[PDB]
């Protein structure tokens, strides 16, 4: 999930935007 | 668990700014 | 409006804290 | 929604539970 | 009032940074 | 009160330090 | 070591929300 | 104190309330 | 006044997020 | 300056990117 | 690790408060 | 720089003045 992905290595804004509605 | 807790705090603030008026769901996890 | 944008940042922080393992939905409408 | 309900008058942490999953 | 509520969040963070090891009392 | 004084005008770090222990 | 310093910042913000008008002392 | 307790393990809301006036 | 001051704190957080490892110059002037 | 500009009307992350190094 | 990314967020917030009149230059 | 200087050990607010304009 998002914590596993983005607390392992930095998520870009593009990567974060995948988690938006 | 504290480190993950703190990281998640930062993450949801970033998602807030990226998603804007679209909003988002935050679902641990 | 900017005030609502600033309010939302604080709302997300509070939801993160209150909701714990449940997570939350941020739906500004 | 949460902005209408909570950006003028303060929502307590108990009221904010309404927006948990 | 939400503006006061939100201001207070920033006050407590600034006090945390200023007061250092001394800490502080937050009394609204 | 800090809220009255510092949400009604901007308080410097020096002014805020008064509220420390 | 910075993690206590950074964690403390998050902790006072959480205390502010939890304690409300009751206030709190912050004392490391 | 609160740092030794709550920066070693996550304090819940209820546990934080221990530290309010 | 205070409004601006606190809004600016959020603004620099947003700059930080978008700029990442590049960083940024901030001036209120 | 930027604070007046972005505290009067919302600035998107796209708009802010041009201020990066 | 993401630690330095998260620390930078805290740094900028502190710089905003410390460097009031003239702002700051954040270069990691 | 600031990350080497301040993300390993705590920088005081005086130390952070090094990064003001
Ligand atoms: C909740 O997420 C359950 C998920 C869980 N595990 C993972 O997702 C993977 C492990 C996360 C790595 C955490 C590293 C975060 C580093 C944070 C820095 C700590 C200091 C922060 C100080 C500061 O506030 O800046 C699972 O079970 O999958
Ligand atoms: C969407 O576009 C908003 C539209 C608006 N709908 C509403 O405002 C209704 C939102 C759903 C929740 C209503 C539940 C009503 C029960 C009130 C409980 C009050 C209890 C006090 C404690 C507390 O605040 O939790 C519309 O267009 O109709
Ligand atoms: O990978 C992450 C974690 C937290 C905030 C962020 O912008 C990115
Ligand atoms: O009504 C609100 C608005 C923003 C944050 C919060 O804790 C409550
Ligand atoms: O006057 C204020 C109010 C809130 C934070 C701060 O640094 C100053
Ligand atoms: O144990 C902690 C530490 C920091 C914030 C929080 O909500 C709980
Ligand atoms: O226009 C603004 C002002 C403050 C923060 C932000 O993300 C945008
Ligand atoms: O050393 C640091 C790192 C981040 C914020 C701060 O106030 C000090
Ligand atoms: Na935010
Ligand atoms: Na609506
Ligand atoms: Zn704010
Ligand atoms: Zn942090």
């Amino acid at each position: 999930g998002i914590v596993e992905q983005c607390c392992t290595s930095i998520c870009s804004l593009y990567q974060l935007e995948n988690y938006c509605n | 668990f504290v480190n993950q807790h703190l990281c998640g705090s930062h993450l949801v603030e970033a998602l807030y700014l990226v998603c804007g008026e679209r909003g988002f769901f935050y679902t641990p996890k």
